[PDB]
């Protein structure tokens, strides 16, 4: 009446709750790269000469 | 000092008529000697200089 061993497992199943990958965007950045300085447009000469 | 690691002494407090007078009626108030750029390579106080000019005579301010 007592518990004995019983036979061998055949197999173990291993289970764990994994998702997906999405699609490579690869959107690095708001706005994007280092902008450049630049050139305010017209500007004019703020300085002239005597005479 | 500058902000580029030039740093020196004041040796000479020059005249104000002495000094060399631009064609501008300026005249300038330090007077920095060329050599310390050969072997130091401060590139970044030659861009200083032209963009600290650009920014005064335009009213600008440059980064």
């Amino acid at each position: 009446g007592g518990l004995t061993c019983a036979s061998a497992p055949q197999g173990t199943l291993r289970i764990l709750e994994g998702p997906q990958q999405s699609l490579s965007g690869s959107p690095l950045q708001p706005i994007p790269a280092s902008p450049p300085p630049q050139i305010p447009p017209g500007l004019r000469p703020r300085f002239c000469a005597f005479g | 000092a500058s902000r580029h690691g030039q740093k020196g002494i004041l040796s000479r407090l020059w005249p104000a008529e002495d000094m060399p007078f631009t064609e501008s009626g300026m005249v300038p108030d330090i007077l920095f000697n060329p050599h310390g750029f050969p072997s130091r390579m401060t590139i970044g106080m030659l861009i200083e200089s032209m963009a600290g000019k650009s920014a005064a005579l335009h009213g600008l301010c440059h980064d």
